[PDB]
């Protein structure tokens, strides 16, 4: 073994070309304001960390809302009962839940996602990433900063951040984040009140808009009065 | 003294429990208070005169039918509707209340300019430019009347919170819960109803 | 490091989630922990001794009947009560409760003058002047002992919140839930109970 | 531009890659055509939701002989449009009133006829800014941005009307009917499956 240290000179498989900002110069005409650009309309700004906490809950709630949406669209199972499928016992069922899946997580027969297997992989993968994101563990990518919700190095392979206007993209993500978190809260409250999935509640509300509302179900007590 | 009870008004001193924070919180406290005054008073009066619970009053007017509301007024000399049930409607009441309340709110806050064209100032509570056709505000002790208003604000809101939790637990009505309490003070209270499980345990 | 866990003692730190605000908030925290600690250990002991869940222990003692409490206490030589006479009554205890706790409260907080009048200062959570006859405050690393007590305070309150939410969900009791979980942890959990429903789903 | 991110551009914003902007009268024409298209697409949207008649068939309901069918077509109406006993919105009646009202408005919009108002309202300006905007939404809002919004709605709705006319010519089913068929099953209900069926001609 000798030291080569040649020039890689590799380019991204996709590298978004400069597209700039696709938003008006005004960036938060909506209620409230992005952090670091004005005063919080109602709730007090708890801490500098709260902005990054908002971003993380936002991205997680985006992913959760889209997961509940796609799971109910593809299987019809509500998200709040999808946990009962994969359990220490009979986690075989959870396998075939993806429409068009060429193959099952559980091949026919014994072959299957075990709860503990899935769980052990889940801890070892997600916790590792969670730690690497925060100050726990260490930084495997020194070029990026732990504790920054917008690293933008290897984590933007397409380079949309640099291709456009960075801060308008940031606020766009923030607005999507807040929208999805509020939608997630609506989904949990709907699950509590109606015991039916989000897309089921949507379908009931669009089939007969005038009925199948909060107040319609309240007339029946949300199945509790 | 001015505020001998627990806590203090916005100018009196530091808040005991929740820090004061933004100045707008006082304005929200007054507006919420006034709305709770109206709400508690309405819930009382409707339950005393008619007997329907305030929380189920929502189901009573609906776009399927909103004629049960008509004529359900104590001592009503003048009927709310014609004999025709069709003329009164849930959406008819909804549209006019939307436009009226939206105008009132927008004028109070400054989303749209004041039609009154008076010294009444947006982002302000009880300007008193025209809202007080009688000058007992300025004739009487305006500060004393303000602290009295605020004490009633906090009382009415705390009572409204109690009313909603009683509706969630007792499911009988605020005034009806009052009647049960006085009828049997010792066998009808929170702790007895908790022993009954609030209808769920 | 004295406090290696997530948060830190008030004397030094930032209070990451909720801002620190007033120091009266820290006073409340300690007192809430010192109380909830006694509450959690009492619910533990009541469940172990009598099998009665804490959240319905008040059903036991009522204005008409407060005699059942006498035979509950395990291993007692004679009952609590005059046997059949059962002098202890809900009101008999209540008058005693209100007077004794009100005196203890007021002499704590300084609403009334301190009877001990021994240089003790009201509004301090750790007097260390008379309430430590054993001298463990005087001896040892007193600050380290404040840390341990705090840690126990926060743990006990979190366990109390768990106990109330388990009473609401499981409806079984804290130690009964503990025994169910220990007998079978895999198929007796919060998520197993959610799958079965909490009695409402 | 920053504000206008659509494929093309607004007149005065720059120059279009294809058929670049020529006379300003073209820009006036675009805005007015848009405005009438917004009205037209909304009418074709709302009418067949109310009563189910495609807009390209709604014309023949009123005819010089009989125009009773158009009366009582609007959903929710408290009463007939004209007496229930004898509806009187005859096609000629409609015409004689509408030609005069629309001709007046048009000539007064373009100023070929002397304006009635003479309130400073300058013809050949797409944005009169006078009585036409009583709310004066433009005054509070940012007028440049709002102009861009107006043109974006103009182009979108004109494209939607082009879609309505070509869907009528291909499928002769109706705009919301085509919508409902596509939402029912877009994969097996779209332009290309209607092409496989042959657009009703082939
Ligand atoms: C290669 C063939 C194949 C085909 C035609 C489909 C087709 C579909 N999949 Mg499936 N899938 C396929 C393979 C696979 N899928 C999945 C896992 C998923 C997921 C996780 C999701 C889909 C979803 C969808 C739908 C998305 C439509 C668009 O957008 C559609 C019904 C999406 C869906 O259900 O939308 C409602 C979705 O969220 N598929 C896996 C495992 C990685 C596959 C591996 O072969
Ligand atoms: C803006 C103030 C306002 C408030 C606080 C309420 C609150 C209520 N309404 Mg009313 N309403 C209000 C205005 C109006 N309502 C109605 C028309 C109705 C109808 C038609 C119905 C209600 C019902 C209800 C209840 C539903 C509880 C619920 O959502 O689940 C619990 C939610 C919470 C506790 C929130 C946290 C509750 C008492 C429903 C009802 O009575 O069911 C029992 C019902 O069917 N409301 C109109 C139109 C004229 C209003 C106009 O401003
Ligand atoms: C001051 C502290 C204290 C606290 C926290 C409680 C708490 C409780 N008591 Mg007790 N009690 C307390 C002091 C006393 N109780 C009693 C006598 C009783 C009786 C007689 C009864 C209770 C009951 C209850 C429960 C009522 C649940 C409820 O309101 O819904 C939940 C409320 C919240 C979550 C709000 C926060 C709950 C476990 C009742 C019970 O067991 O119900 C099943 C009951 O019947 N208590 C006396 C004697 C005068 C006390 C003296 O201080
Ligand atoms: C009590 C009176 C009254 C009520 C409740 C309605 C209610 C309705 N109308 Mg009708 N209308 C009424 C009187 C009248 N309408 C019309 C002319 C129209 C038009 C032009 C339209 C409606 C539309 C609608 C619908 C609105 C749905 C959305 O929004 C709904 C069925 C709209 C519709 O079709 O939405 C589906 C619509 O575009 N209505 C006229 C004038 C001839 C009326 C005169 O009083
Ligand atoms: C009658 C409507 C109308 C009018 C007058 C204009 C006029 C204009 N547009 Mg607008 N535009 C329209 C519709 C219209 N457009 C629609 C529907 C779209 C969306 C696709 C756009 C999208 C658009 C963009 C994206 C841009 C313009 C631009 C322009 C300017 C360039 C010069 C030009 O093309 O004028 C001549 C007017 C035409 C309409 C061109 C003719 C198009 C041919 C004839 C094809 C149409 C086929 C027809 C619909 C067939 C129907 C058959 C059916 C009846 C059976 C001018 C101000 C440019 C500009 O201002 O740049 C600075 C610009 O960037 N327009
Ligand atoms: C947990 C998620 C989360 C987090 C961490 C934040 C944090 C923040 N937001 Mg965001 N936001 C969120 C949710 C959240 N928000 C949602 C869902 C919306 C849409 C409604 C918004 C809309 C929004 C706007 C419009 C603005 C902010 C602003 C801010 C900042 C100031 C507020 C603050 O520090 O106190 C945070 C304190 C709280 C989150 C406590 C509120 C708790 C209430 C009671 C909600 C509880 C939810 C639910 C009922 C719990 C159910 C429990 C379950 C068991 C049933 C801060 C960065 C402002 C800003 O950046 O200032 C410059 C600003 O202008 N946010
Ligand atoms: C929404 C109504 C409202 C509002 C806006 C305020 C606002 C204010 N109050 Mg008022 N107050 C209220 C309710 C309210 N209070 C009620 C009901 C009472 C009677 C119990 C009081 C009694 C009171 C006193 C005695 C004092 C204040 C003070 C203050 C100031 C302190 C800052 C503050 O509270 O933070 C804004 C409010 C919050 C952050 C509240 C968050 C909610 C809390 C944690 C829990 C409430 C439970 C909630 C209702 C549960 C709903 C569940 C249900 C939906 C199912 C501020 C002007 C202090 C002051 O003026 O000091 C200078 C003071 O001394 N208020
Ligand atoms: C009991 C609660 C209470 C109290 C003490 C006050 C006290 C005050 N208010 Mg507030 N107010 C309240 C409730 C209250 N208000 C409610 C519910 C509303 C919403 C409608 C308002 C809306 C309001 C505005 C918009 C303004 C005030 C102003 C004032 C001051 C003027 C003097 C006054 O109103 O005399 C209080 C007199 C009484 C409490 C006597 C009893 C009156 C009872 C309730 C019957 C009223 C009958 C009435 C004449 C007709 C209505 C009947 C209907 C069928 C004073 C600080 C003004 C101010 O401060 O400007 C400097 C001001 O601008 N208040
Ligand atoms: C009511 C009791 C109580 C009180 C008064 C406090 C007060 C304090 N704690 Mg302590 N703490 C408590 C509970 C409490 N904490 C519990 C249970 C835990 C265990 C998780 C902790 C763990 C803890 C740590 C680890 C740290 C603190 C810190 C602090 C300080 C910062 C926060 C502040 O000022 O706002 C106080 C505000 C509140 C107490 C309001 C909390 C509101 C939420 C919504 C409560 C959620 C649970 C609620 C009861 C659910 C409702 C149940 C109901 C339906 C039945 C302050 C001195 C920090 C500190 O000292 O920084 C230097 C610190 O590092 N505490
Ligand atoms: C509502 C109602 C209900 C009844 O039931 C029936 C009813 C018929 C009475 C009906 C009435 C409706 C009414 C009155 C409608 C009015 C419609 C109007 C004014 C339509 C205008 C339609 C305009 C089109 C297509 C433009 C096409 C132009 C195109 C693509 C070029 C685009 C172009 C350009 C310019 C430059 C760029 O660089 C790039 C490219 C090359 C893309």
């Amino acid at each position: 073994r000798r030291t080569k240290a040649s020039v890689p000179a590799k380019r991204s498989a996709f590298k978004a070309n400069k597209f700039g900002s696709l938003a008006p110069p005004d960036l938060y005409p909506e209620f409230g304001t992005y952090p670091g650009g004005g005063e919080s309309p109602v709730i007090p700004f708890g801490s500098e960390k709260n902005a990054e906490r908002e971003i993380i809950h936002g991205r997680w709630a985006m992913l959760g809302v889209t997961g509940a949406w796609a799971a109910e669209n593809g299987t019809g199972i509500p998200w709040f009962t999808a946990g009962t499928l994969c359990t220490p016992d009979d986690c075989t069922a959870v396998a075939d839940k993806f429409p068009g899946a060429v193959a099952p997580l559980a091949p026919a027969g014994s072959g299957y996602p075990n709860f503990w297997a899935v769980l052990a992989i889940e801890i070892f993968l997600v916790g590792s990433a969670e730690c690497y994101r925060t100050g726990l563990f260490e930084n495997p990518f020194p070029e990026l900063t732990q504790g920054d919700v917008t690293p933008g190095g290897r984590f933007d392979p397409l380079g949309f951040a640099e291709a456009g206007d960075l801060e308008e993209l940031k606020i766009k993500e923030l607005k999507h984040s807040r929208l999805a978190m509020f939608a997630w809260l609506g989904c949990i409250m709907q699950a509590l009140a109606t015991q039916e999935g989000p897309i089921a509640n949507w379908t009931a509300h669009v089939a007969d808009p005038i009925h199948a509302n909060v107040l319609t179900n309240a007339a029946k007590g949300f199945k509790f009065y | 003294d001015i505020y001998p009870e627990f806590g203090t008004y916005p100018g009196g001193g530091e808040s005991p429990i929740i820090p004061f924070g933004s100045e707008k919180n006082a304005e929200r406290e007054v507006i919420h208070g006034r709305w709770a005054m109206l709400g508690v008073t309405g819930a009382w009066a409707a339950e005393n005169g008619t007997g329907i619970p305030w929380f189920t009053a929502g189901t009573l007017c609906t776009p399927d039918d909103c004629t049960a509301v008509a004529d359900k007024f104590p001592g009503a000399v003048a009927p709310l509707a014609p004999e025709g049930s069709g003329y009164p409607s849930f959406w008819n009441v909804l549209i006019i209340e939307i436009v009226l309340v939206g105008a009132a709110e927008a004028y109070r806050t400054g989303i749209s300019d004041s039609p009154f064209d008076d010294g009444l100032t947006v982002g302000d509570v009880n300007p008193g430019g025209r809202f007080d056709p009688l000058g007992l505000a300025e004739s009487g002790d305006l500060e004393e009347l303000k602290i009295k208003e605020l004490k009633h604000c906090r009382l009415s809101m705390f009572a409204w919170l109690g009313c909603i939790f009683q509706a969630l637990a007792t499911q009988e009505g605020p005034i009806a819960n009052w009647q049960s309490h006085v009828a049997d003070p010792v066998h009808s209270n929170v702790l007895t109803n908790a022993a009954k499980g609030f209808g769920f345990y």
